[PDB]
RNA sequence: CUAAGAAAUUCACGGCGGGCUUGAUGUCCGCGUCUACCUGGUUCACUGCCGUAUAGGCAG
């Protein structure tokens, strides 16, 4: 439970068009959690210093999902819908470097820490965060601001260290009315490890054993299907170095000549989509990223979710 | 508990997305759902009660699908006269604990 | 030689539904145009009355339902404000051919069953069973809750031979008891008629009209229907907008002749049933752990030729008279 | 040995629906033909009311219609036997006779009246056997338990509840509410309650004024009688009395006196027996 | 500081001609739904009471 938020912030219903749907070399679907943990850090270096606050955690709640896919004739797999790119200066068609896209309706429980809570009102913070977050892009996709027939959904804020124990189930059961048509994505790292010593029949690794939880696999009649622990998905769970760290000028194709570089690989894990009524406290639902730069581990998870 | 959650999911889907009601035809066994599938509509949808500002005793839904779950199966016979039939009434004493106040807090 | 897997018996003693009618006393010798007791609609509110949920007497759940009402809507049947005697009229048909089943797979079993009932009949007639059915006709028993708290109950039984009355009986039903089966002249004369009907010795039709003087404007109790503003709580049985008792309820009130049990010190008759059980007591008296029960006694007396006690043969033949789906 | 699961009692002291007719005064004993309220315009010729219902006092107290355990059956019947060996029903019967004495079955057609007279007739046939006349404004309605020649009407109901005779009571109430105001019958789901095109009161509302007995309750005796109810509540004034936390309550006083044979100076058992006379599906589990 | 940052699938079209689905049949037989209640909670604007501007005879 590192850096417990003194305030939760609910960016209520963000509508996103053309988000990246590939998300890893192995997975596809809902985009990576590192996109969200980078989005909250891009908020943090635009309004977080001007308000002296700290946006550090993020809760991912997907309300609506739609992918540009199509199922071919005579196959049970999917293929991705594409865009026609511009031509070359030769007049010929360029290569088809395929990309997956998805529409996306999301909610973001942010978590605020600093001393700027105690200087500004709770309504000043929420507008300066919301109207900033309509200038940015989430997963390569445009955050589309509100216009409709209904009313724009407002950006609330709790102060979850404030109140009695009756307010600690009056407040955290008031936001859950605004998160309930969708599902929350949490990190399940203990399941994939306790399913690894569960396999005593074979002695596998975590690669073939995360592939054995994605399955609606069918067991022989002693037919039947093996039991469901929930709605489990594979997620990208960070990065891992495959190179030593380079000095910040000794590659001349970097994004900048002031930051060190590593060549990294992906690092795959397990997650679960669950209704937010199973959630005891909504601060346990937040995504952080910790790094071990002495190792090569750059990863993200939801800690404090038992 | 998954069914108790996806019932609330169904309630939340029908809560939004439906900007009209014409409930006069077609219904002859489906009643007492103004606390369960009805928005506020900025209008007194009362039924000669205090429905619009008060929403208590929600056994018109809670027990009414707690019996729906029991009548999902009737061929189970030898559970009667056993100490394991008490275990089946444990989690239905649990979903009759956690379901009330999340149905009163929407009408205020 | 085994019990057949299919055994069906048609009912003997089949009554109709009982139409309720309302009139004054001493106008009951001219009761051919008395109006029907109708079924009305009233609204009914009462507070909570049950036992409260134990271990849930906390003041959270406590202060919710006890101030919010319970607005029902029921049916009632009442006498009119100028009428103090209920008229209940039905028709009883006695058929005969008691031991002959409708459906039966085996023919050796049918051959043994017909001989067992045919040697019951000539050894001792239907006059004992008919003497006990005539008592339940002679007192009112079919007036179920219409009989308790009555001034006078009078029962008239006519024998409709062709289209007119071949013989009229006339019973004051309260002097005739509800526990004892004492013998009378005109009641043995009715037992003879029902006993000839049960043995196929003539066609028998009976019209039974009971007059119970309960009081002016009071509530009568027709039988209650299963409910599938606007009649939410109680439905009462009526046939062509006239309140009525079910035929099977009257039939239950006639077959209450069973006064033999494994455990008895005087409790009155219950209805003849296999595994002889009372719905208003939750209890079975002929449980098969005691070996006095219809299937045990029937199977012994037909297969193994174990002739029962002479009192239990009456119970077995009464179960054949009521009908049923036996066999499996 | 323990409580059964299925138990119900039947409604003793069952009234009928009280039809209400108007009519002009000085035709009182010759009231064979007074018309009823013909609907919704009320005259000024008729200056008084006429409320008639019949009342049956059945008999049997602790005999259930449908029990479930025979040991509990005989224990409850011997508890009612030890109650009835102690005394008759006459202490409850005089308090029922008190509600019969006035016209408190006129709920709001009595408040605002100048002279109300109640006539109770105990009838064996169509012939009337013994008659009574009481003055409703001049007799009690609260306490002090004192009026002469009402003890015979008490002993009648005590015999009828103990079973010493068939009792049928044919009551008439003349309410001088004034020279033809607009009286108020019961109301169904807004429409006034009728019987045949004549206005009337429900028999549970006529009957609710009859078990308005209970002047014994946890608070002080300054407010008077409440209707004998399990968890004895008031449905519209709002106060829901006789909480099960404290012990004076019907299910507590029934289950501790049948199963756990309690007998201190607790002779206010009249609430429990008055609930058994009310009847109802008592419990169970 | 987000597997970051970028992107026009487009033009045209005749699905169509024909056709015998038949023949036969026993759903029966038995049954107790009961007990209780205050709509004394805010449950459509029915022809005969001299003028929105604060102003005027209600044996309803």
């Amino acid at each position: 439970s590192v850096t417990d938020p003194e305030a939760l912030l609910l960016l209520p219903r963000l509508s996103i068009q053309n988000a990246n749907a590939i998300s890893s070399p192995l997975t596809w679907g809902f985009p990576s959690p590192g996109a969200f943990t980078g989005f909250v850090h891009a908020l943090q270096r635009r309004v977080g210093i001007s308000l002296d606050i700290e946006l550090d955690g993020v809760g991912i709640v997907c309300h609506r999902f739609e992918a540009q896919i199509s199922q071919p004739a005579g196959k049970r797999t999917k293929v991705f819908n594409l865009t026609r790119n511009p031509l070359n200066r030769d007049g010929s068609t360029a290569a088809i470097v395929e990309e997956g896209r998805a529409h996306l309706e999301v909610s973001l429980l942010l978590g605020v820490h600093g001393d700027g809570l105690d200087d500004h009102p709770a309504q000043e913070i929420a507008r300066q965060v919301q109207e900033q977050a309509g200038a940015m892009r989430l997963a390569g996709g445009s955050i589309l601001p509100w216009c409709n027939e209904r009313f724009p959904a407002p950006n609330a804020e709790l102060l979850m260290l404030g109140g009695s124990d009756e307010q600690r189930r009056k407040n955290q059961r008031r936001l859950t009315r605004r998160l309930l048509p969708g599902f929350a994505l949490v990190s399940r790292e203990a399941l994939l490890q306790q399913h690894l010593e569960t396999l005593r029949t074979t002695l596998p690794e975590a690669t073939t054993l995360d592939a054995l939880l994605d399955l609606c696999r069918i067991n022989f009649e002693p037919w039947q299907v093996r039991d469901k622990p929930g709605w489990l998905v594979p997620i990208p769970a960070g990065y891992n170095a495959l190179s030593p760290l380079y000095l910040p000028g000794e590659v001349r194709n970097a994004r900048d000549r002031e930051t060190p570089l590593r060549f990294v690989e992906n690092l795959f894990g397990l997650g679960e989509w669950l209704s937010p009524h199973r959630v005891a406290a909504l601060s346990d639902l937040l995504w952080y990223h910790h790094a071990e730069p002495d190792k090569g581990l750059y990863r993200w998870s939801t800690p404090r979710f038992v | 508990a998954q069914i108790c959650d996806e019932a609330l999911q169904y309630a939340a889907r029908l809560r939004e997305l439906e900007p009209g009601w014409s409930a006069t035809p077609g219904c002859q066994l489906h009643d007492a759902e103004q606390l369960w599938l009805d928005p506020l509509r900025a209008q007194t949808d009362e039924t000669f009660l205090q429905r619009r500002l008060r929403g208590d005793w929600p056994a018109e839904v809670g027990n009414r699908f707690a019996n729906w779950l029991n009548r999902a199966v009737s061929s189970d016979s030898q559970i009667l006269g056993s100490p394991e039939a008490a275990q089946w009434s444990q989690e239905l004493s649990k979903e009759l604990t956690m379901f009330k106040e999340i149905l009163e807090d929407e009408r205020d | 030689l085994s019990t057949a897997s299919v055994l069906a018996f048609e009912r003997k003693l089949d009554p109709s539904d009982a139409l309720m009618s309302a009139g004054a006393w001493a106008q009951r010798d001219a009761s051919q145009e008395w109006p029907a007791v109708t079924v009305r609609e009233k609204s009914v509110r009462g507070t909570i009355s049950n036992r409260l949920k134990t271990k849930d007497r906390d003041p959270a759940k406590l202060d919710a339902s006890i101030q919010s009402p319970n607005l029902q809507t029921v049916d009632v049947a009442n006498l009119p404000s100028d009428a103090d005697t209920l008229k209940v009229r039905f028709t009883l048909r006695v058929l005969g051919g008691a031991g002959t089943p409708s459906a039966c797979n085996d023919a050796a079993y049918r051959d043994k069953l017909l001989q067992t009932v045919a040697t019951y009949v000539n050894d001792q007639g239907f006059a004992e069973l008919a003497r006990r059915y005539a008592h339940n006709l002679a007192n009112a028993r079919f007036l179920w809750r219409n009989r308790v708290g009555a001034e006078a109950v009078e029962v008239r039984i006519n024998h409709i031979r062709q289209g007119e009355v071949a013989r009229a009986w006339r019973f004051d039903a309260l002097a005739i008891g509800l526990r004892d089966f004492k013998a009378d002249a005109e009641l043995d004369a009715l037992a003879e008629l029902i006993a000839s009907g049960l043995s196929g010795s003539g066609h028998v039709l009976l019209e039974v009209v009971a007059f119970a003087r309960i009081g002016d404007g009071q509530e009568v109790f027709p039988s209650q229907e299963l409910i599938l503003k606007g009649q939410k709580s109680k439905t009462l049985y009526s046939v062509r907008d006239a309140a009525a008792i079910h035929s099977q309820k009257i039939g239950n009130a006639l077959r209450t002749i069973d006064t033999w049990y494994p455990d008895e010190d005087g409790l009155g008759p219950i209805a003849v049933e296999p595994y002889g059980s009372v719905t208003s007591q939750g209890k079975a008296y002929r449980q098969p752990k005691q070996k006095l029960d219809f299937y045990t006694l029937l199977d012994n007396w037909v297969l193994r030729d174990e002739a029962p006690a002479v009192e239990q043969q009456h119970y077995v033949i009464a179960n054949l008279i009521r009908g049923g789906v036996f066999g499996e």
